[PDB]
Order: structure tokens, then C-alpha cells, then sequence
RNA sequence: UUUGGUGCCCAUGUCGCUGUGGAAACACCUGGUUCCAUUUCGAACCCAGCAGUUAAGCACAGUGGAGCCGAAUGUAGCUGCAGUGAGAAUAGGAAAGCACCAAGC
RNA sequence: CGGUCGCCUCCUAAAAGGUAACGGAGGCGUACAAAGGUACCUUCAGUACGGUUGGAAAUCGUAUGUAGAGUGUAAUGGUGUAAGGGUGCUUGACUGUGAGACAUACAGGUCGAACAGGUGAGAAAUCAGGUCAUAGUGAUCCGGUGGUCCAGUAUGGAAUGG
RNA sequence: UGGAGGUAAAGCUACUGAAUGUAUGAUGGCGCCACCUAGGCGUACUGAAUACAAUUAAACUCUGAAUGCCAUUUAUUUUA
């Protein structure tokens, strides 16, 4: 019935609800999406509803074990001095590619 | 004898009939129809007394609708009785006719005729009837 | 395996058939399911356990037991007590336990002569339905008390019922 | 005489608990305050307010209270509360 | 009115602390949780009292 | 500027019908041996690979079919016979709109 | 004589809130160790075509539909990716408190940010002080039961009280 | 000046009950023959469902005012 990918985007409208219901504090939302060819990260900046940085694996990387998505955003968000995020799945599970991901963003100065 | 054959709630608040004809303003399926000019309740009793009167005088050629339908019931307490402790049991039923709707019509037979019977038709109605004919 | 055959003729064949100039417009197999509708458990017969197990033994995959969501005052069964079982076999799975049925099971049938000229939903979905279950190869005969049959499907990806036709008839079913 | 009558059957109710609007628009609230006391999510809970578990719509910052529109039909209606120009 | 109610008490300073409900009808078996308690000063394992 | 992602908007955003395109991307797809998983199953979740695909999803052009929206006049109610003004009905609009980010431009 | 005597929901109740009558309809004197709390996944009933036992109606796959389904229960309100259905783990169905409000004659009732202790779920943010909300209950006195960094009619205890 | 609301009015293929007609006619009942069961024939009638036209409602609502209300702005007044 669904196409996999309006269900991965509803998932994501689920998360994301909860999300700017419950952030109390104006921690920026650290949305991954995952793709079948690679991965993409962004940081919305939330109550202003503009982004802050950015990475994929367009940032001349190869096809997706590449957590280096990671320390590229980490250092673009600790030159921003925020390093208080929350993280988002998208639609995805925590797990494999995108568990690679948010441990490599945690052991370099965030805190979620 | 019109009646509905079930209603949910037996016993409702009464319509006051002073408006001027919220719907059943004009006459819709014949040629004349019968128009009121003083508000009122005709119970399913005069609305009995009408129709066998269209019918009577119409002759096998015609046809009449009957617009009005009572709807609404009605109360009345037993007689030789104190007031409150209770709500009397309904009696009968009742069409709430505004002024100005056009509750019978009759088609398919010569004027005179049609005119005549409904002259027929409203001496058994309270309400001070009028004819009107259907516009073009 | 018969997943051979379709993989080396099929797609080129209805490819040819139709002119489409897309390889996978050819429709494709996508899922067959079984149930039986085990209703003489009005409370417990034998529980279901003999369904269960023949139904795991002549398909490698693990028999499934469907709860009723209705409630029926007519018999025994009433917001739960399952009833049933239910089988989704696919892979490898799905392209064999079919042909065990054509070329095994249904020159063992009391009487196999046509169908499917009237049995397509119209939509691309075919049924088969089984009297008994002791026709089948893969079991003894013991069996429950009583034999019962199977309700067998096969759902394509295409809509068009004579798509369906076709992915069939190229598949040598007996008509 | 007199006469035979009784048994009304319907002389009770309820007390009626006083739900409806408490703050109205413009008004400056303390973190705390019930805005819309309700049965059932008559208003929704928007920004900077909480719902407490008797569906009560109460503050929970200091700033002024907007009522608003949403909904897929433009009917359902959101409170919040602003931040001063802080 | 129907007394369903039933009482918890730690059992290593059988103190009675805490109160609850419980239908006996259908399940028989005793509570036994494990809650905070203030003589102890943390969570021990509460069952039911008489 | 076009493609993809996504938040805000809640149908003038839909539902559908006819065609056009897929370098980069988005999906399909190919396998399931690994992390992980099905009330059972690599359907789905999750991996690791891009031979083939514009079929379907996605986007773009046209579509006034249903659904949706709806002006003015006039009227009903109102509140001290003038201002207030709807509903229903109608002409008629309508094939969405607002931002930020990555690419080649 | 009869009926009623508290509490809960709708209408009457006149588009804030309130608002009487022997006015119109109906319910309660609870239920659940999961129907609580949390993470994760999933989202109608019905109808039509198609299928052995199998029938109007069990179940199976397919589409269609925009809620007529579900929501422990009365009615109302709210809720279709939810507050509904399934699963894993637990017991926050915590202790000590409480700024600020609601509605109130008094008594009482209701909501609750935030703080300390020590926990559960979760990668984490977060959530959790009983359930989707509204009833589900009864003062004081007297006496009993359990604990005690209280007193103990001269003193030490005890009885008796707190 | 902004806002909560669901009344008056209006409306009912926008649901719930009630409910008028014309067209299509199912469910059936009167007969009716075969056949002893699976069934056919036209139905002066009850009307499933739908279309078209037209209706009613304190406990009906896709819609919906004015007055009144709450708070706030500005002017003036009162120390209640
Ligand atoms: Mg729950
Ligand atoms: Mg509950
Ligand atoms: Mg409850
Ligand atoms: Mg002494
Ligand atoms: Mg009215
Ligand atoms: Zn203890």
C-alpha cells in the first residue's frame, strides 16, 4: 500500500511533532535522512525555522561506514559554540549507519 | 390520520408559529396552491378534514400534495387535575404552519375547479388561506 | 527451480508479448498466502495443533494463527479465540512450494480437468481452493480428525486482469 | 376531589463545574495561571503552555496570550503565549 | 461500598508504608513491588500487609 | 534559476485522467553472509552493491470530471426603520502558496 | 397516600460563566498488575469483485471509503498515524514539598510550573506524582491496629496518653 | 481594538431521528406453473439503494450574526 517513503516521511512527521511540542529549551534538532545511495544531515534551528549547517556525502565523499559526517558537523556546530543538540532519525531507527553517525557527532564535543 | 411512526423524544418544547415561513415559501409541484396569512397549529385531524375535502371535489382526474406533514406532537393534562407533579401524557399531533406557506396544491384539472376546491380546502383550516398560483 | 525458468524466458517472452520496451512492465509474482479456516475449534476440539503442524509441514514457512476481530453470537467464537492460521510464503519459498503444487499436488486432485475462467478478481489476483489437505504429498495419513482443504492466492503486480492472463498462461497453469 | 398523579422520574442533575475561558487576550500571565478550563481539547495547548491532566490549559511563562486558528478546516483553535521583548 | 483496598509494607523494616487497590477475584497472588521507602532511603521490595 | 531534502501552511494544497523526463540526485532493483528483524517473511525494518529501468513512486505540461472555494445585489434575523448584515442560491475562480539548506547552473 | 432527598453528563439555560420548578432524558456508589508508565511498530468499521469445509454473516488477499469503527461504562466533549491495536522493560498506581491560579459563604474541591532524595523506560532529548476528560463517595467524637530522633503526676520503669 | 462562543436565523444527497412527490426498482405479499426443489411470469401494494425537486427539530448541525462578555488602548471623571 505505502511506497516506503511517504511512511519514512510520516515517521518523521511523528518525531518531529513530539520534538517541537516537548523542547522546552531551544536546542537545535539534528535531522539525518537516509537514502538508499547515501546519507544527509542537517541542523534546524528550530523557533526560527531556518538551518544552521549542513553535510552529506556530497561534500566530495564516497557512497555511504562513512560517519565522517560527522565530525565535519560537529565541527561546524561547535564553531557555532551551541554543542546542547537533540538528535533525529528522520524516519529511520537508531541503529547501523545512522547509530555510526550520532556516536562519531557525540564523541567530538556535542552533548545529546 | 398523519403520524410519524416513531419519534425519539415524546414530549418537546411547543414552536412558537409567529416567523414568516422559513421554508414552503412558494408553491413547487402544481399550478395553485393555498396560502396561509395568520400562523397557527393545524393538528392531523384538520389536515384529514382538508385532504377528503380536495379529494372529494377533485374527481377522478387530479392530483393533490399535501406540503405540511405534523412533525411535532403535543400534550395535554387530564382533566380535573391540580397543576405540577408531572407532565401530562401526549394526545395528538400537530403541523406548525407559519404564515405564508403554501401547504396544499393541486394540478391536472381546469381552473375554476382547482379554484373551487381549494376554497373547499381552506373552510377547514383555521388559518386565513389565499391562493396563489406557480410563477414562470 | 521454477524461478529459473521464469528468469530465462519470461521477461524476454512478455516483453515480445506486449510492446512495452521496459523489461520489469512484465507483470511480476509478488506473494502467495494460505489459510484454511479452522472453525471446528468452537472451544477445543484439538486447539488448532494438528492445523499448525501440517501446515508447517508442507511449507517452510512457520504456520500463523489469525484472532477473530469480530464477535459472533452464532457460534463460539467472540472477540478472540483464534481461529485459522495463515501462511505469507515469498523468495525462493514462493517460486517452489508453486510448482510443488502444479507439478506435484494437482495431478493428485480427485478430479483436475479447468478453472481460472471466471475465478480472477479483476485486478490481477488469482485464487485456488483445496477440498482436502490429505491430497498433498507432504504428509502422512494421520492427520486431525477431521481433513480439510487450503485457500491458496496468487497476487501480481499488475491490475489489469489480462496481464494476469498472461504472466499465467506463460507460466503453464492449467486453464 | 382530588386527583391521581406522581412519579415524575426526572427531578436531578449535576452541579455545574464553571469550565469555559479564564484569561482572555492581552492579558499578562504568570508561569502557573489556568488559562481555558474544558472537557475534552476544546482549545489546543500552542507555545509556552502545558496541558494538565484534567485537559486544562494552563501557562507556563510569563507573556501575552494569543488565541489563534488551525485545523484542516480553519476551525480548531490554538491558545499560546508570547515572550516580552526580553 | 466494597472494601478493595489493600496496604504494602517493606520487608526489611516492615514498616507499612504505602496503600493501593487490588481485586482479589482474579488474581490471587500477593503484590509484591518494589518501591521507595523512607525509613531505608531507597527502593526495597514492598508486599502486601493484612 | 531546475533537481533533491525539510519546516511553515491546511484542500483555490486534494481525488483522478492524458502525455514528457530521469546526467547529478530520489526510488526501483540485486543478494541476505555478517549488525538487526517478522505475531511468519530480508514484504517491511536493517545491511552492502549499483548491471538494467522510466514501468510505478518523484517532478513537469495539459485536463473546469467529482470534491473544494465563492464576489456584488436582494432577503431573514438583529439594535437603538436607517446602519448592521448572514445562510441557501449564482455568476465565477481554482491544476497551490511562504521560506532555508546541498548540488550542477 | 404516592414520588424524591447525595454525586455525574446533555437539554431547558436566552451564542462568556451562572440560572428555578413534583421540567424533559439517563447513569454511579466503580473497573484494570494491565485498560498504569515508558520505547518501538502499526491505524478504521463497512461495502464490492475473488475463494473447500463455510451458511446473510467467521477467515484469507485485493481495492474502495474519509469516520458511520474504536475510546472499559451513562450522555456530552475530544481524539482517524491520535488519547486506538501489538510488542520489550518495568511499577512514578514515588517520598518530602509547593511559587502561581480556578471556582468558592464556611468546610471542602480542582490544576500546577519549579526544587531536593532515590528510581523506571530510552542512544538521548524527554516522559512518568495513575488511566482521554468529567461521577465512583461521608465531617466530628469514641475506640482499635502498625512505626516512633515525644511525655511518663518524687525517682527508675510500666499503665495511660501524644 | 483582538478574542472565546455555537444562540436568533438558515440548512438537511453535511450526518441523526421524522418525512412529500416523479423516475429507476431491489426486499418482499397476492396469484402462478413447473417441480417437489432450485426456481421463472406480470406485480392496482410496502417501499433497499440512487438521482431530481421540495420539508421539520429544545436534547440535529457543513454554516452562523447583532446585542451582551473579557482584556487592552486613548480622553474625561471618581477616591470609591
Ligand atoms: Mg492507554
Ligand atoms: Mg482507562
Ligand atoms: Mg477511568
Ligand atoms: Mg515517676
Ligand atoms: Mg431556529
Ligand atoms: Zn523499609
Amino acid at each position: 500500500m505505502k511506497t516506503r517513503t511517504e511512511q519514512r516521511r510520516l515517521r518523521h512527521k511523528r518525531i518531529v511533532k513530539k520534538i517541537r511540542a516537548t523542547n522546552h529549551d531551544n536546542r537545535v534538532v539534528l535531522m539525518v535522512i537516509k537514502s538508499l545511495n547515501h546519507i544527509s544531515v542537517q541542523a534546524w534551528d528550530f523557533s526560527q525555522n531556518i538551518v544552521l549547517a549542513s553535510s552529506s556525502s556530497l561534500a566530495l565523499k564516497l557512497k555511504n561506514n562513512a560517519k565522517l559526517v560527522g565530525q565535519d558537523i560537529a565541527d561546524k556546530l561547535v564553531k557555532l559554540k551551541l554543542t546542547n543538540v537533540v538528535f533525529d532519525t528522520g524516519g529511520s531507527k537508531y541503529h547501523g549507519r545512522i547509530a555510526a553517525l550520532a556516536e562519531a557527532a557525540r564523541e567530538r564535543g556535542l552533548n545529546f | 390520520m398523519l403520524q410519524p411512526k416513531r419519534t425519539k423524544y415524546r414530549k418537546p418544547h411547543n414552536v412558537s408559529y409567529e416567523g414568516k415561513a422559513k421554508g414552503n415559501s412558494y408553491v413547487a409541484f402544481g399550478e395553485y396552491g393555498l396560502v396561509a396569512t395568520k400562523g397557527n397549529w393545524i393538528d392531523a385531524r384538520a389536515i384529514e378534514s382538508a385532504r377528503i375535502a380536495i379529494s372529494k371535489c377533485l374527481g377522478k382526474t387530479g392530483k393533490m400534495w399535501i406540503r405540511i406533514f405534523p412533525h411535532m406532537s403535543k400534550t395535554k393534562k387530564p382533566l380535573e387535575v391540580r397543576m405540577g407533579s408531572g407532565k401530562g401524557n401526549p394526545e395528538f399531533w400537530v403541523a406548525v404552519v407559519k404564515q405564508g406557506t403554501v401547504m396544499f396544491e393541486v394540478a391536472n384539472i381546469p381552473e375554476s375547479q382547482m379554484i373551487k376546491a381549494l376554497t373547499r380546502a381552506g373552510h377547514k383550516l383555521p388559518v386565513t388561506w389565499k391562493i396563489l398560483k406557480r410563477e414562470e | 527451480n521454477l524461478k529459473a525458468h521464469y528468469q530465462k524466458t519470461i521477461a524476454k517472452e512478455l516483453q515480445k508479448s506486449f510492446a512495452f520496451s521496459s523489461i520489469m512492465q512484465v507483470p511480476r509474482l509478488e506473494k502467495i498466502v494460505i489459510n484454511m479456516g479452522v472453525g471446528d475449534a468452537i472451544r477445543d476440539s484439538k486447539f488448532l495443533e494438528s492445523a499448525l503442524n501440517e501446515l508447517h509441514l508442507i511449507s517452510g514457512q512457520k504456520p500463523v494463527a489469525t484472532k477473530a476481530k469480530n464477535a459472533i453470537s452464532t457460534y463460539k467464537l467472540r472477540a478472540g479465540q483464534l481461529i485459522g492460521c495463515k501462511v505469507t510464503l515469498r523468495g525462493e519459498r514462493m517460486w517452489a512450494f508453486l510448482e510443488k503444487l502444479i507439478y506435484v499436488a494437482l495431478p493428485r486432485v480427485r478430479d483436475f480437468r479447468g478453472l481460472s475462467l471466471k475465478s480472477f478478481d479483476g485486478r490481477g489476483n488469482y485464487t485456488i481452493g483445496i477440498k482436502e489437505q490429505i491430497i498433498f504429498p507432504e504428509i502422512v495419513y494421520d492427520d486431525i480428525k477431521r481433513i480439510r482443504g487450503f485457500d491458496v492466492t496468487l497476487v501480481t503486480s499488475t491490475n489489469k486482469d489480462s496481464e494476469a492472463l498472461a504472466l499465467l498462461r506463460a507460466l503453464n497453469l492449467p486453464l | 376531589s382530588k386527583k391521581g398523579v406522581g412519579s415524575t422520574k426526572n427531578g436531578r442533575d449535576s452541579h455545574a463545574k464553571r469550565l469555559g475561558a479564564k484569561k482572555a487576550d492581552g492579558q499578562m500571565i504568570r508561569t502557573g495561571q489556568i488559562i481555558y478550563r474544558q472537557r475534552g481539547t476544546r482549545v489546543y495547548p500552542g507555545v509556552n503552555v502545558g496541558l494538565g491532566s484534567d485537559d486544562t490549559l494552563f501557562a507556563l511563562s510569563d507573556g501575552l496570550v494569543k488565541y489563534q486558528k488551525f485545523g484542516p478546516k480553519q476551525g480548531k483553535t490554538r491558545v499560546s503565549v508570547v515572550k516580552h521583548k526580553l | 461500598a466494597v472494601k478493595r483496598s489493600t496496604r504494602l509494607g517493606c520487608n526489611d523494616c516492615r514498616e507499612i508504608n504505602y496503600l493501593t487497590f487490588k481485586n482479589v477475584k482474579k488474581n490471587p497472588e500477593k503484590l509484591a513491588l518494589n518501591k521507595f521507602c523512607s525509613r531505608c532511603r531507597k527502593v526495597v521490595v514492598h508486599k502486601e500487609v493484612k
